[PDB]
RNA sequence: GCUGGGAAGGCCCGGCGGGGAAGGUGGCUCGGGGG
RNA sequence: UGGGCCACUUUUGGUAAGCAGAACUGGCGCUGCGGGAUGAACCGAACGCCGGGUUAAGGCGCCCGAUGCCGACGCUCAUCAGACCCCAGAAAAGGUGUUGGUUGAUAUAGACAGCAGGACGGUGGCCAUGGAAGUCGGAAUCCGCUAAGGAGUGUGUAACA
RNA sequence: ACGUCGCUUUUUGAUCCUUCGAUGUCGGCUCUUCCUAUCAUUGUGAAGCAGAAUUCACCAAGCGUUGGAUUGUUCACCCA
RNA sequence: GGUUGGCCUCGGAUAGCCGGUCCCCCG
């Protein structure tokens, strides 16, 4: 069966304003610049309130798999709005049982050393994403913060550091070392 | 020694998952079916054994 | 049998707002089953509690008050969690009863803590065997006569934080009060009335 | 994106088919692929018509769907769609298409004397633009 | 059974008079053939199951057309019919838009030849019925039900591919 | 030529009407906009 | 001439066989031609030497004659897709891929899914016992508060919790 | 387990279609290539995976898979 | 032995394109 039509609207936020350049959006928030084009989808998208500021997607005659991407633009228009507003925060825990793992944050928080993961001396290096900061929190020891404005690129930093801290011919149930995402959130606090 | 908090957190990503029956695929906890296509997408799923 | 049910609960509730003529709406905090119990007994001698769905209690006192007015006051106001008392006393001798007969529930996994609670020191008087818990907490304890023993007190939790798993048995071992909350009113409904 | 919509009163033109170069309106509309369609002022009889031989117009009618064809009429004559077809650029390129088809060995005679003239003269005035905008000393 | 576009027939049959009833009973049905030849076999094919007949020990006393009684509006058919499948026989109730009742069951035939590679010998039609748009229970039938419908034609595919088939400028989609 | 002596359909605002409704017009109510 | 063989269907032995043995009709042998790429037996059709017209079976992206139809309606994405009698490869069993259908059920007296509270007393119910408290087992399956709690669905504990 | 569905042609049968105016008939030696139903090695998932060791499974045939005693042996068995 | 006028050029999109013009920024 296809569907005559699915729509699906997300509310923009006054201090953010949203440029469509076909399905191309541009979000423009007080934290930065956010453009990501959805070319690959067929859908039809319009801005609709010059007051209230409505995105609107459209699928015209979609069938079952191609409705499923209606939400899928809005949640990724909806992640822009959150990352050029409050920004993205994910924490990452370094838990170990024997040797502790020294996390040495390089230059302007784009590189990331990881020292004594299970005692062993190789180094990992781990590149951020470009837009991407990591740092060393002063709340608690072990934690990371990696802070930046596209949920996209902040979640897949953070996978590179957890995934380079992988347990190798041992029982990963009983060796437990690593660095975890803790937490996912955003900054400002709003 | 790792403290109770930070042991269900490691736990979160190495032990609380469903282990696929026919081709032993590492699943999220609520999983139905394999997201394999090699075992057909079964639904033939037990837990990840525990070390308790 | 749901229809049944559902009507039974019909018959019962507008045959007690009818014989009624006063009840209080209260609301219903995390308050365990041996608590109802302990209020139900305190109360039936003298007064009924009713207590169910919120939708049982709008559509009842919808299609089944055309009979008397006054009583449309309530549906704007029974939201949420809340539900009736039925009683044929006076206002201020069921009230203060209501409030004296509070239950210290502990402290469960997962439970918000709106009061702060902090540990003195003293004797604990338990056996020599418990100091894992402590030491798993942070609390440093020697043993004094044979008992484990509080040099200091030390703030065992804040106001409206997270009571952790391994946090809340060692209230349970040490039977001190912990947070602790009852069967609260909300507001009062006096033959077509709202006071506080 | 769009701007033109199936939809009850939308005035459709017709591409191929056996009422091809006809207006038509579109009356209802049928599992998505035909539409109920109704030319009355345009000799086009109510019947079934696939969307592929449609192409929309940028006219629409006001009547309820599936009205009978005397509403659809009533409609087509006030603000009548004839006169306002003939007056839009897609009409007029049609019957321009139309008469050079029809256009005799004689007519493409004089058509070939007269575009000759008229490109030797403008291409003599597109020199001299050219000439003269070549005058440009300045730094 | 073929196909093509299927007309309805009105065949009306009876059993030969014997010295046992001297008036047997007419029987009716509608059926949905090619034309009037498939339409009288296929009589014979139900009134044989239905009834204790044969083409030999009866006759046809009435084969004509039945003409759509309002072509020019448009309603919703539901057929209900049973088919043999690989592995069974299955009873179905379909939903259809179309202008005539012959139409909607020539779009039944594509339909279970298309979901179901039903082919027509297997299709056993047994109820066909105009159906108000309330009583309707399949959604692709229903969404059609708007009295302010309107959608547009999204991504029109250039169908005149061969004239000319060069050219120099590439086809446009968007109209 | 035949057919349901075709079925529909067009015009006569079809006229005296009756009934039914809904893919519900106007109006009204509620919720979102342009001076 | 008295070696036959093949195919539809019927049919005996055999696990089966491009095996062995019968019945019936047709065929190959003795037969070219169109089609099945190719092929004794399949499908069409049987033949003097030619011109024109039309077909059969089979086809019409290109090889390669013919769709260079503005063909109709759907289904299907395959990191071994599929693609035409004989025929030249596949089964049981699965899929929360998608499509259609059957039956049943819940729901504004508010379903479903999520997030958040309750999830009790007799009773740590009886007989098993070393502990089996709801959860190692054999039987029973009740009462009250009830909105609701099973004298218990699973995790877990030696038993608890 | 009781049952039941397959695959393979490295076993052995079954058949007798090709070869009886002849296709040199076992084994070993030598040498090349191919298959995967993977013994090892690379990368992984699972465990009754603490480590060590081992077992099951996936992508996977790139690379390797040996020296000897007895036997014509193929096989077999033992030594290393 | 063929042949029987030429086309001297945006990039491309397709749920979109093409053309033109005033301010801004690039010498
Ligand atoms: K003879
Ligand atoms: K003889
Ligand atoms: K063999
Ligand atoms: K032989
Ligand atoms: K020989
Ligand atoms: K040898
Ligand atoms: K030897
Ligand atoms: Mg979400
Ligand atoms: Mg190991
Ligand atoms: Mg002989
Ligand atoms: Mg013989
Ligand atoms: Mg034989
Ligand atoms: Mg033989
Ligand atoms: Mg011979
Ligand atoms: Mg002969
Ligand atoms: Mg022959
Ligand atoms: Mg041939
Ligand atoms: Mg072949
Ligand atoms: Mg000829
Ligand atoms: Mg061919
Ligand atoms: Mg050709
Ligand atoms: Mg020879
Ligand atoms: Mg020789
Ligand atoms: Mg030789
Ligand atoms: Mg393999
Ligand atoms: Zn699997």
């Amino acid at each position: 069966m296809k569907t005559i039509l699915s729509n699906q609207t997300v509310d923009i936020p006054e201090n953010v304003d949203i440029t469509l350049k076909g399905r191309t959006v541009i979000v423009k928030g007080p934290r930065g610049t956010l453009r990501r084009d959805f070319n690959h989808i067929n859908v039809e998208l319009s801005l609709l309130g010059k007051k209230k500021k409505r995105l609107r997607v459209d699928k015209w005659w979609g069938n079952r798999k191609e409705l499923a991407t209606v939400r899928t633009i809005c949640s990724h228009v909806q992640n822009m709005i959150k990352g050029v507003t409050l920004g993205f925060r994910y924490k990452m825990r370094s838990v170990y049982a024997h040797f502790p793992i020294n996390v040495v944050i390089q230059e302007n928080g784009s590189l990331v050393e990881i020292r004594n993961f299970l005692g062993e001396k190789y180094i990992r290096r781990v590149r951020m994403r470009p837009g991407v900061a990591c740092s060393v929190s002063q709340a608690q020891k072990d934690e990371l913060i990696l802070e930046g404005n596209d949920i996209e690129l902040v979640s897949n930093s953070a996978a590179l550091i957890q995934q380079a801290t992988t347990v190798k011919n041992k029982d990963i149930r009983k060796f437990l070392d690593g660095i975890y995402v803790s937490e996912k959130g955003t900054v400002q606090q709003a | 020694i790792i403290e109770p908090s930070l042991r269900q957190l490691a736990q979160k990503y190495n032990c609380d998952k469903m282990i696929c029956r026919k081709c032993y695929a590492r699943l999220h906890p609520r999983a139905v079916n394999c997201r394999k296509k090699k075992c057909g997408h079964t639904n033939n799923l037990r837990p990840k054994k525990k070390v308790k | 049998d749901r229809a049944t049910w559902k009507s039974n609960y019909f018959l019962k509730i507008i045959q007690l707002l009818d014989d009624y003529p006063k009840c209080f709406i209260v609301g219903a905090d995390n308050v365990g089953s041996k608590q109802m119990q302990q209020i139900r007994m305190s109360l039936r001698g003298k007064a009924v509690v009713l207590m169910g769905k919120n939708t049982m209690m709008r559509k009842a006192i919808r299609g089944h008050l055309e009979n008397n007015p006054a009583l449309e006051k309530l549906l704007p106001h029974i939201r949420g969690n809340v539900g009736f008392v039925f009683t044929k006393e006076d206002l201020t001798e069921i009230r203060d009863m209501l409030l004296a007969n509070k239950v210290p529930a502990a402290a469960r996994a997962g439970a918000i803590a709106p009061c702060e609670v902090t540990v003195p020191a003293q004797n604990t008087g338990l056996g020599p065997e418990k100091t894992s818990f402590f030491q798993a907490l942070g609390i440093t304890t020697k043993i004094s006569r044979g008992t484990i023993e509080i040099l200091s007190d030390v703030q065992l939790i804040k106001t409206g934080d997270k009571v952790g798993a391994s946090e809340a048995t060692l209230l349970n071992m040490l039977n001190i009060s912990p947070f602790s909350f009852g069967l609260v009113i909300q507001q009062v409904f006096d033959n077509g009335s709202i006071y506080n | 994106v769009f701007r033109r919509f199936v939809e009850v009163g939308r005035v459709a033109y017709v591409s191929f088919g056996p009422h091809a170069g006809k207006l038509v309106a579109i009356v209802d509309v049928i599992d998505q692929n035909r539409a109920l369609v109704d030319g009355p002022c345009t000799q086009v009889r109510r019947q079934a018509m696939p969307f592929k031989c449609m192409q929309l117009t940028d006219f629409i009618l006001k009547f309820p769907h599936s009205a009978h064809q005397k509403y659809v009429r009533q409609a087509w004559q006030k603000a009548d769609i004839n006169t306002k077809w003939a007056a839009t650029r897609w009409a007029k390129k049609i019957e321009a298409r139309e008469r050079k088809a029809k256009m005799t060995d004689f007519d493409r005679f004089k058509v070939m004397k007269a575009k000759k003239m008229r490109n030797r003269i403008i291409k003599n005035e597109v020199k001299k633009l050219q000439k003269a905008a070549l005058l440009k000393a300045s730094p | 059974k073929a196909s093509g576009t299927l007309r309805e027939y009105k065949v009306v049959g009876r059993c030969l008079p014997t010295p046992k009833c001297h008036t047997p009973p007419l029987y009716r049905m509608r059926i949905f053939a090619p034309n009037h030849v498939v339409a009288k076999s296929r009589f014979w094919y139900f009134v044989s199951q239905l009834k204790k007949m044969k083409k030999s020990s009866g006759e046809i006393v009435y084969c004509g057309q039945v003409f759509e009684k309002s072509p020019l509006r448009v309603k919703n058919f539901g057929i209900w019919l049973r088919y043999d499948s690989r592995s069974g026989t299955h009873n179905m109730y379909r939903e259809y838009r179309d202008l005539t009742t012959a139409g909607a069951v020539t779009q039944c035939y594509r339909d279970m030849g298309a979901r179901h590679r039903a082919r027509a010998h297997s299709i056993q039609i047994m109820k066909v019925e105009e159906i108000a748009a309330s009583k309707c229970r399949r959604p692709a039938v229903k969404q059609f039900h708007d009295s302010k419908i309107k959608f547009p034609l999204p991504h029109r595919v250039l169908r005149r591919q061969h004239k000319p088939r060069f050219t120099t400028k590439r086809p446009n989609t968007f109209f």
